[PDB]
């Protein structure tokens, strides 16, 4: 249940990851300022599929497909990750 | 070789030996070479 | 120019002798080890160093087409002598 | 009259290769680097494929150098990249391939030695 | 378009304007013959091998001086270019010396081989030979003058490409010679190409006299590791020996040049060298054991503590595979003390945008850059093929090059602004007139070394530098896709395990002593037993003996970079793969494999067996590490510089000062060149001349 | 030229080219390609399906009279479509004369036997089927000729190693010969022998 | 299309067939083969080799790739019955002399470096 780090995988110009480049490019900035002590790793990906990472204590780790999702979904993503949900 | 003597040198044999196999003189092949791979050798004292 | 190692084992021209720890050693039990006992590095150390009046000298090991390919040697340095990269005999210019 | 089989081509059960070497392997398809020592380039025309390096030993007689893969000296030559790619799949070897790489044209000018104003002037010949 | 059309043997060639006749017939496919020309280096024009016949034109021209004009038709194997080139030949042979047999050039000799294809197959030369005295210009490159053939490549290397005027010519005629005419040694981190660039056996190897044949080495291509460029290089090997190092083609890296230290360390990995497991007897020795027994000594005291007690820290010559192997490992300890040795600014954005600590020009893009601004690097030392494709775009482009830090020699002359680090606010604010100079660039970069990010300070320096080029951002307006921040690195395991989330630094280890550590390949000295709590248990896992070694109560040894196929991440962001030339020594093992053993033996085994497995983890963690020749990547400059403008850490008074100096100082900098003989004669050379 | 350049015969090229052109009119179903060599060969490539039509012309045609078969052999190029070329040597008595068929296979495909055409093809087409895999239709016994008993895999392929996969010994526990995984106390040293620079520029291809 | 040219089967089922035909033969050469060779293995062993041979490409799709294996099968099949083959040829197919080479990870990697 402790989250330990957040993983990003947006790539760079497929429109699949639009979506999360606004967000990125966008709200980014407050949401790191929210959290000054929490990994969120941003990477890139080859064109199959976006992807969000997130891992718990232990080694354990669930990710989430982010295409063709808006920003306001990825920020509902991630605001679901940070606090007690699923 | 009395009307033709060979030409002297200083590293040929003086004394000819026959074919020493299975006798204690026989060959031994062995690698000529040096040790390629240098091992590190761990100090000798105490470490605390 | 043979050496024995603190074994017993005689040390080649090429240096290789077993370590006293070395199981190899085994093979030259009941029997021996191999050695040649012309060591060329003192052989040719042994050969006077042949002088010369010009820059420039020919060597060919001697013998003519019994020898080696024929190579010219530079000697205008006093420092040091011209050495055969073949045969390795030295030649220098008369100096003192 | 022909059967029309419709299944990628595999011909592993049929060359008689022991199953370490066929699932184990890696085989690398490029073209190899220009000997930096030399200029000629007439050995980075076709493309190579070759295993991946296994242990060697020394013979405790002799000291010789051991080996115990039987592909380690196997190397390969095809005219196109594709070629290699094909062969590597019907024979079942996972492949990895490296793009070729070309010299880029350069500009070359005798007179830049001699330049006026710039720094391309060479103060020996 | 401005192409003209010319015909090689009667063959409609396009080519631009100013293209020679040598590049025209290397268009359609053919090599002209040659002896000094080399396409990196300026165009000499003397050894007269590449004369080509052009119909209808009654003397023949130097193809590789020549500009083709339009119509011509360049008659490559015509009867006037077969004997112009056995003539060249036959002068050219006339003096030379019967050293085949002795020569190291033997088997892989441009003269033998040109004599063979182009040349005639007897001599009608019945004169004495000349013979010229040596020269001794190092302990790396032997000098046998009587092989040289005056091609004069050494010098024009020298000159433009190491930026170091003291080769050249004495004498003429017959008698011109190529020397120093002083006793005078060509030391350079450079200086090693030479023996590459020299067609003959003049100029050769001195580490690698004597011991092999081409014919009978075979070629791994792999990745170097002593720095972090990344050049491309070719491991030579025969009969499971390392033999030597040669570069590989990179255009975008390397170009056909590595350092000194990339050729001539390779003789570090026959000394010192880890290969068995070791253990702590009772009298506090090390002592030789098996694999079995060290696992499971290191699996009880993995098992006895857990979180914050266990931590780990990486070397400078780390593969991404044992990197990610160890991560996952503590993970499922539930630590996340992960560190490295390199130390970067953690404040701000820190390591989550992975532009905040790469070279985002990239190294093709500094022929691009119109002004370069270097903070608190020596790139010479630091990074010697990055400062030789600045010297290059100084040479072709006029570029306008700047330095903050102590004035080092960098081959090429550039403007001292001081080394004081306020210098950054004054130019960031505009009193200086160095940003005037900024503004008013269309292609300005800011490159600041990962070493001024090894001071206390570190933070503000990057937040000063991130503020200069977010003022260059928003004075010079957009320029399209260019980016001027930069961070040049200088250890290669660096930017593979930023990547992967290891926290830069080993400020977490001082912040919580550990119970156990591991010191995966950790030879810096960043933290000694005085740093940790009595009884701690450390583990070390590598491949030579150095500092971190004999503190350890483990030894697990491991495998080489030219021991593995591992994965490395470039100062620009380009992950490579390297290929296994020799497998370890004795009872070492790949890395990975030594963390994936110890998490089984623990019982928390990890989901991958295979190194494509380890891959697809790789994958799954940082995907831009199993694309391996991208360099591309998006830009995240803004949002980095807005979090970094949150915390204002104060700069020091402490004149910048690189931890390279002198060219002393760039031979031993990691654990291979420390046990390196080579290195040592070296440093020893260079310390005192004689 | 002279003393040392090995000299031309221009009337046999004209006789074989006109040959060739002969054949290459009289089969149009079959023949793909006719070539004439320097050394005065000639060679005629065809369609795999036309192996047994243009061999029985060859040996039964009043002005083609190719009763001997001098040999039959394959040649493995692993970058081709189709590995194997398949190569028959024929001459005729009667007009003192040599030709040279050529037809290509793949792994898969068969090839028509001969044995009908010419008795001696027998052996080759073991030899063939043995050494590299090609298994020809219709052949009276097909089996293998110059390996082991019970060998695995086809020797003369470009990608099978040099020394094989297995090794054998005689062992006392079992009191027999056995086969085991090779190990080479040596290991054969590869040598890396082409020259960087090109030897005959008549062959250059173009640089694509 | 794929435009192949066959060599016995029009598709997978008469290339069972042919699979099914071998395997009677070989089933019904065993005991034959263990009575002439003087093998100290049962019928019961040799059975299951055959089996066990027979099921090493169970995977196989390709009509011609399975009627190759049978004809080679078929070549083997005549060279034991002949006898050909010795007693080493049979007993090759049991590996007798070959160590059992473990599978699991941490064997491998304690003995060595490969895979
Ligand atoms: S430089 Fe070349 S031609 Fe001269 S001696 Fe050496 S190998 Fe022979
Ligand atoms: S040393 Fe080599 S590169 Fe320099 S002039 Fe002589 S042959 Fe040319
Ligand atoms: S290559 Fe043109 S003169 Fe040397
Ligand atoms: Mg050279
Ligand atoms: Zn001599």
């Amino acid at each position: 249940l402790g989250l330990r780090e957040i993983r990003i995988h947006l790539c760079q110009r497929s429109p699949g990851s639009q979506g999360v480049r606004d967000f990125i490019e966008k709200r980014y900035v407050e949401l790191k300022k929210a959290n000054p002590d929490l990994p969120i790793l941003i990477r890139e990906c080859s064109d199959v599929q976006p992807k969000l990472w997130a891992r718990y204590a232990f080694g354990q780790e669930k990710n989430v497909s982010l295409n063709n999702f808006s920003a306001d979904q990825v920020t509902r993503t991630l605001e679901n990750v940070l606090s007690g949900k699923a | 070789p009395t009307t033709k003597p060979p030409t002297a040198r200083k590293y040929i044999w003086t004394n000819h030996k026959f074919n020493v196999s299975g006798t204690p003189q026989q060959y031994v092949p062995y690698s000529t070479t040096r040790k390629k791979i240098q091992e590190w050798v761990p100090p000798s004292t105490p470490y605390k | 120019g043979v050496r024995t190692s603190p074994t017993g084992e005689k040390v080649t021209h090429t240096g290789q002798a077993y370590d006293d720890g070395d199981y190899r050693r085994v093979r030259f039990s009941d029997r021996q080890k191999e050695v040649n006992e012309n060591f060329a590095i003192d052989l040719i150390a042994e050969q006077p160093v042949s002088e010369v009046g010009s820059r420039v000298i020919s060597c060919d090991g001697g013998g003519g087409a019994l020898g080696h390919p024929r190579v010219y040697i530079n000697l205008d340095k006093e420092t040091k002598t011209g050495t055969c990269g073949y045969c390795g005999l030295q030649f220098r210019q008369p100096h003192h | 009259q022909l059967i029309a089989v419709d299944e990628k081509l595999d011909i592993t059960t049929l060359t008689g290769v022991p199953e370490e070497h066929i699932k184990t392997r890696k085989v690398r398809i490029f073209v190899p680097a220009r000997n930096n020592m030399q200029s000629g380039v007439n050995n980075t025309k076709k493309w190579k494929m070759e295993f991946d390096t296994r242990e060697r030993w020394e013979n405790p007689l002799m000291g010789w150098s051991s080996t115990a893969d039987p592909l380690s000296n196997l190397v390969l030559t095809f005219s196109t990249k594709e070629d290699a790619v094909a062969f590597a799949e019907k024979n079942g070897w996972s492949f990895d391939v490296e793009e070729r790489k070309v010299p880029k044209p350069k500009s070359k000018s005798y007179g830049a030695n001699f330049s006026w104003n710039k720094r391309t002037r060479v103060s020996t010949k | 378009s401005n192409l003209i059309e010319v015909f090689v043997d009667g063959q409609s060639v396009m080519v631009e304007p100013g293209t020679t006749v040598l590049q025209a017939c290397e268009k359609v496919g053919m090599q002209i013959p040659r002896f000094c020309y080399h396409e990196r280096l300026s165009v000499a024009g003397n050894c007269r091998m590449c004369l080509v016949e052009i119909e209808k034109a009654p003397k023949v021209v130097a193809a590789c001086a020549m500009p083709v004009m339009k119509g011509w038709n360049i008659l490559t194997n015509s009867e006037k270019s077969k004997k112009a080139r056995e003539g060249v030949m036959e002068f050219l042979l006339a003096n030379h010396p019967l050293d085949c047999p002795i020569c190291d050039q033997g088997g892989e000799c441009d003269l033998q081989d040109q004599s063979m294809m182009f040349g005639s197959d007897r001599s009608r030369f019945l004169e004495g030979k000349r013979a010229v005295e040596d020269k001794n210009i190092g302990p790396l490159v032997k000098t046998i003058m009587t092989r040289c053939i005056q091609c004069t490549r050494c010098i024009r290397f020298a000159s433009e490409i190491a930026g170091v005027d003291d080769l050249g010519t004495t004498g003429r005629g017959n008698d011109m010679q190529v020397g120093t005419y002083i006793e005078k040694m060509f030391m350079s981190e450079l200086s090693g190409n030479i023996i590459d660039i020299c067609p003959v056996g003049a100029l050769t190897s001195k580490p690698y006299a004597f011991t092999a044949r081409p014919w009978e080495t075979r070629k791994t291509e792999s990745i170097d590791v002593m720095d972090a460029v990344g050049s491309n290089i070719v491991v030579s090997t025969r009969t499971g020996e390392v033999m030597r190092i040669l570069p590989r083609m990179h255009e975008d890296i390397n170009e056909e040049w590595i350092s000194d230290k990339t050729r001539f360390a390779y003789d570090g990995l026959k000394r010192q060298r880890l290969t068995q497991p070791m253990i702590r007897n009772e009298k506090g020795l090390l002592t030789y054991t098996t694999w079995e027994d060290a696992l499971s000594r290191v699996a009880g005291m993995l098992q006895s503590f857990q979180g914050n007690d266990v931590a780990a820290i990486a070397g400078g010559l780390v593969d991404a595979e044992a990197l990610v192997a160890l991560k996952d490992l503590l993970n499922r300890v539930d630590s996340d003390s992960l560190c490295t040795e390199e130390v970067f600014p953690t404040a701000g954005a820190g390591t989550d945008l992975r532009s905040n600590y790469l070279l985002n020009t990239t190294i093709a893009g500094v022929e691009e850059a119109d002004v370069i601004l270097l903070v608190g690097t020596n790139p010479r030392f630091e990074a010697p093929l990055f400062n030789a494709r600045i010297r290059k775009s100084w040479l072709h482009n006029d570029l306008k090059v700047a330095l903050i830090g102590s004035p080092v020699d960098l081959t090429y002359r550039y403007d001292h602004l001081g080394d004081s680090p306020k210098i950054l606010q004054d130019i960031a604010s505009g009193n200086h007139p160095f940003s005037q100079i900024l503004k008013e660039a269309k292609k300005p970069m800011v490159v600041l070394g990962s070493s001024a990010l090894q001071r206390s300070d570190g933070t503000a320096i990057l937040a000063a530098v991130s503020n200069i080029a977010q003022n260059i951002r928003l004075s010079s307006g957009v320029t399209g896709d260019w980016k001027v921040m930069n961070i040049l690195h200088r250890i290669a395991s660096q930017v593979a395990a930023l990547d992967l989330g290891y926290k830069p630094g080993v400020e977490a280890i001082r912040k919580n002593p550990p119970k156990v550590l591991f010191l995966l390949g950790a030879d810096g000295g960043c933290i000694t037993r005085q740093d940790l709590p009595k009884d701690c248990f450390i583990i070390y896992q590598g491949h030579h003996g150095d500092v971190g070694a004999p503190m350890a109560d483990v030894i697990l040894p491991g495998a080489a970079y030219t021991e593995k196929s591992a994965t490395y991440v470039n100062t620009e962001g380009r992950a490579q793969q390297t290929k296994v030339a020799v497998t370890p020594p004795g009872l070492a093992r790949e890395d990975w494999k030594i963390i994936r053993a110890l998490s089984e033996i623990a019982g928390m085994t990890l989901p991958y067996d295979t190194l494509d497995q380890v891959r697809s983890r790789l994958e799954e963690v940082s995907p831009n590490l199993v694309r391996y020749d991208d360099v591309e990547g998006a830009n995240y400059f803004q949002q980095a510089n807005e979090l970094s403008k949150l915390v204002n850490q104060q700069l020091l008074a402490d004149p910048l000062v690189p931890p390279q100096l002198t060219i002393k100082d760039f031979y031993m900098t990691d654990s291979i060149s420390r046990a390196s003989q080579t290195m040592a004669k070296c440093v020893k050379a260079v310390t005192e001349g004689i | 030229t002279r003393p040392t350049i090995r000299p031309r015969n221009d009337v046999v090229h004209k006789q074989l080219s006109a040959f060739g052109q002969y054949v290459a009119e009289i089969l149009p179903k079959y023949v793909q390609q006719v070539q004439v060599s320097c050394f005065n060969e000639l060679e005629i490539f065809i369609h795999p399906d036309g192996v047994i039509p243009v061999l029985t012309f060859l040996r039964d045609h009043t002005n083609a009279q190719f009763k001997s078969l001098a040999d039959l052999t394959a040649v493995d190029v692993p970058t081709r479509q189709n590995r194997f070329e398949i190569v028959y040597n024929l001459l005729s008595l009667r007009f003192n004369s040599r030709i040279r068929v050529k037809t290509y296979t793949d792994e898969l495909t068969p090839i028509e036997s001969s044995v009908t055409v010419y008795k001696a093809a027998n052996w080759y087409e073991r030899e063939i089927w043995d050494m590299f895999g090609v298994f020809f239709a219709n052949h009276p016994d097909l089996r293998r000729i110059l390996t082991d008993y019970g060998f695995e895999g086809h020797p003369f392929r470009k990608d099978f190693p040099l020394s094989g996969y297995v090794e054998l010994r005689y062992d006392d526990e079992v009191k027999r010969v056995v086969a085991e995984p090779v190990e080479l106390a040596q290991e054969f040293r590869k040598f890396d022998l082409n020259s960087p620079w090109e030897a005959f520029p008549a062959y250059r291809q173009p640089p694509e | 299309g794929t435009s192949v040219k066959p060599i016995f089967s029009r598709d997978m089922n008469e290339a069972k067939r042919r699979v099914r035909e071998l395997y009677r033969a070989w089933y019904r050469e065993v005991p034959n083969t263990v009575h002439l060779f003087q093998l100290d293995i049962s019928v019961k062993q040799g059975r299951d080799k055959v089996r066990e041979m027979f099921m090493k490409n169970a995977h196989v799709t390709d009509p011609r790739v399975v009627d190759l294996l049978v004809i080679k099968g078929k070549m083997e099949l005549e060279e034991t019955i002949n006898v050909w083959k010795q007693r080493t040829h049979i007993m090759r197919f049991f590996h007798e002399t070959e160590a059992p080479r473990p599978t699991d990870f941490l064997s491998k990697f304690y003995v060595g470096h490969d895979p």
